[PDB]
């Protein structure tokens, strides 16, 4: 499978689904991180908060 | 809509000379937080899709030769060619890229003649 | 290199509707932005609307918010613009273009269709 490791739980759902993270940066969808089946990896892009600093 | 003012409207020069084309926006295209100008210079030739020439009012594209020089900041901007060639003959447009200043608008345009 | 192919020329009666197609290829169809522009002959292009294929987010020009509708097909990577209540003012050339974004920063329309004339 192109998605990857397809496996079912006791509920018959999907396991280890990779997720994409988007930030609304000036009304444009900019990728800011990726999600593994168990861990989150931010990308090289920065994320701006509604206020000031990126922290 | 931010009014983009381009000057001159058209010009004719001999090969080897230096030209200057100005772009003026009705509003400051500079965002204070990042200090970047949302201005893009383009080269549009007849019968072809426009080719992105300079973005950020100062940065040339990889395919753009060093002879092109974009300057200006805030509301006023300038496109300058140090060594004008015959191939550069085209209509050049400056367009704002500020997402908070939608919709995207274009200036009047400058026609280059040789 | 990405390619955008538009539909053929249309003769539409006034007040009727037309739905134009714009097949896209050579790039990530889901993660890009496509814009429809109205260009009358001898006139500059008029921005109509933009749509994001990954989220179905739609934004139209106020002049065309009640006139044009946009749809996409992920299976075919083809953009669609349906122009309804067509009038003689709509006799113009419509273009579909793909946005060029560098380092996450929009840098202008880098790709274009061949153009479609609606009469």
């Amino acid at each position: 499978g192109v998605t990857g490791r397809v496996e079912f739980n006791e509920d018959g759902d999907r396991k280890f689904a990779n997720y994409s993270i988007m930030n609304l940066q000036n009304r444009k969808l900019v990728q800011v991180g990726i999600y593994n089946g168990t861990h989150v990896i931010p990308n090289d892009r920065k994320i701006i908060w509604p206020g000031g600093e990126t922290e | 809509d931010i009014v983009m003012t381009q000057s001159p409207s058209s010009l004719a020069v001999t090969a080897g000379e230096k030209v200057t084309m100005r772009c003026k926006s009705s509003q400051s295209l500079l965002w204070s937080v990042n200090q970047n100008n949302y201005l893009s210079w383009y080269q549009q030739k007849q019968g072809q899709p426009p080719k992105l020439l300079i973005y950020g009012a100062s940065i040339r594209e990889s395919w753009v030769p060093d002879r092109f020089t974009g300057s200006g900041s805030g509301t006023d901007f300038t496109l300058t060619i140090s060594n004008v060639h015959a191939e550069d003959l085209a209509v050049y447009y400056c367009q704002h890229n500020h997402g908070s200043f939608l919709p995207y608008t274009f200036g009047g345009g400058t026609k280059l003649e040789i | 290199q990405g390619q955008m192919q538009q539909s053929g020329a249309e003769l539409v009666k006034p007040g009727a509707s037309v739905k134009l197609s714009c097949k896209t290829s050579g790039f990530s169809f889901s993660t890009s932005y496509i814009n429809w522009l109205k260009q009358k002959p001898g006139q500059s292009l008029e921005w109509i609307a933009w749509i994001y294929a990954g989220t179905d987010g739609t934004s139209y020009n106020q002049k065309f918010t009640d006139k044009a509708q946009l749809t996409v097909d992920t299976s075919s990577s083809t953009a669609y613009m349906q122009f309804s209540s067509l009038t003689t003012d709509d006799s113009a050339i419509y273009y579909c273009a793909r946005e060029g974004i560098y380092y996450g920063n929009y840098a202008g329309f880098t790709y274009w269709g061949q153009g479609t004339l609606v009469t």
